[PDB]
């Protein structure tokens, strides 16, 4: 049936900077192209329906173009509240396809990552269980890599990631990263080591406790 | 206003069947196309079906017809999904939304989303494990529970500053997740900071304070 590309797939501007998204049919749509918005959480949100026009509510700075195969997005100077995802519809034949999207990043001033371990909670070791847990907060870029050393010897086996979107008051990353392993690897061990490479320094943060 | 609120998202045994419902209030139901997309992580917005204003047409793509069904009623002003032989694949958010034509088209409204998860997966409460180490740090560990969701707060939502919950991510079997809450050093542990979860779908509700070790 009918494809449509989408691109870029992540963009990160600043605040003010002319945004543009690009869509593109793999067959003639004519102008049956429509794009949504989409913050976290909540469903999409109409913005642009077939031939270019705007919906009613959304700001002028807002606007697409095209007809035929290439179609085009663009947000005059990107605000705040602007930061979501986009969508691009063609509704010209079945089925319905979705372009995959463009998530907007708001790009902001570096920030190293407050790190901090917590060594497994005693209740947890009464299980069986032993997970050391690894919180990296406020940073930016997101871009970074944690490494756990179980005694000088990297740890691979075991590791779960998980990082939040970007914050909505001071735009940075936190990601959490947990170890887990049997208590009795556990105990036959001692020095348990978080290590983290951020673009914001040179030495790789680490932080450890031991027994 | 326009309003679209569907219900019926449930864990659901793989081969199992389901009845989704979208209650439309806020125009003349009976006269736009309604229709049916689900949304995941990996895969993005995807139609999976349309049915016309009098009910006579329906439309569906070719991964999900023979099994899905789509089907109104004008007098309730209700739309409803009838899913059979559900596929892991079928795990989503499905949203309901309206069509601004009579027949199907571009889509101007959508409902809030439920949620669907197909897995043989057990319905399972989550440990909760306290995590004790200017500011400090404190976490809260919610480990192996399912399905989704759980609800973490701290101090039953009375700290809101400076809290961090990341996303679950689903283990072998079981989901865990952890949340994180930094306080000034003159406040713990001279006030209790207590970490609570709520996991509705086991009806269960665990309240653990962070004491220092």
């Amino acid at each position: 049936e009918t494809t449509v590309t989408q691109s870029p797939a992540s963009l990160s501007v600043a605040i003010g900077e002319k945004v543009t998204i690009r869509c593109i049919t793999s067959t003639d749509i004519d102008d049956d192209m429509n794009w949504y918005q989409q913050k976290p959480g909540e469903p999409p949100k109409f913005f642009i329906s077939e031939g270019n026009t705007l919906r009613p509510g959304v700001p002028s700075r807002f606007s697409s173009s095209g007809y035929g195969t290439d179609f085009v997005f663009t947000i005059e100077n990107m605000l705040s509240e602007d930061v979501a995802d986009y969508y691009c519809l063609q509704s010209d034949t079945l089925p319905l396809t979705f372009g995959s999207g463009t998530k907007l990043e708001i790009k902001r001033a570096d920030a190293a990552p407050t790190v901090s371990i917590f060594p497994p909670s005693s209740e947890q070791l009464t299980s069986g269980g032993a997970s050391v847990v690894c919180f990296l907060n406020n940073f930016y870029p997101k871009d970074i890599n944690v490494k756990w050393k179980i005694d000088g010897s990297e740890r691979q086996n075991g590791v779960l990631n998980s990082w939040t979107d970007q914050d909505s008051k001071d735009s940075t990353y936190s990601m959490s990263s947990t170890l887990t392993l049997t208590k009795d690897e556990y105990e036959r061990h001692n020095s348990y080591t978080c290590e983290a490479t951020h673009k914001t320094s040179t030495s790789p943060i680490v932080k450890s406790f031991n027994r | 206003e326009v309003q679209l609120v569907e219900s019926g998202g449930d864990l659901v045994k793989p081969g199992g069947s389901l009845k989704l419902s979208c209650a439309a209030s806020g125009f003349t139901f009976s006269s736009y196309g309604m229709s049916w997309v689900r949304q995941t992580p990996d895969k993005g917005l995807e139609w999976v079906a349309t049915i016309s204003s009098g009910g006579s047409y329906t439309y569906y793509p070719d991964n999900v017809k023979g099994r899905f069904t789509i089907s109104r009623d004008n007098a309730k002003n209700t739309l409803y999904l009838q899913m059979s032989s559900l596929k892991s694949e079928d795990t989503a958010m499905y949203y309901c939304a309206r069509h601004e034509d009579g027949n199907w088209n571009y889509f101007d409204y959508w409902g809030q989303g439920t949620t669907l998860t197909v897995s043989s997966a057990k319905t399972t409460p989550p440990s909760v494990y306290p995590l004790a180490p200017s500011m400090v740090t404190l976490g809260c560990l919610v480990k192996g529970y399912f399905p989704e969701p759980v609800t973490v707060t701290w101090n039953s939502g009375s700290l809101s500053s400076g809290v961090h919950t990341f996303p679950a991510v689903l283990q072998s079997d079981l989901y865990t997740l952890s949340s994180s809450v930094t306080v000034p050093s003159s406040t713990w542990p001279s006030e209790t900071v207590t970490c609570n979860v709520a996991h509705p779908a086991s009806s269960t509700k665990v309240d653990k304070k962070i004491v220092p070790r």
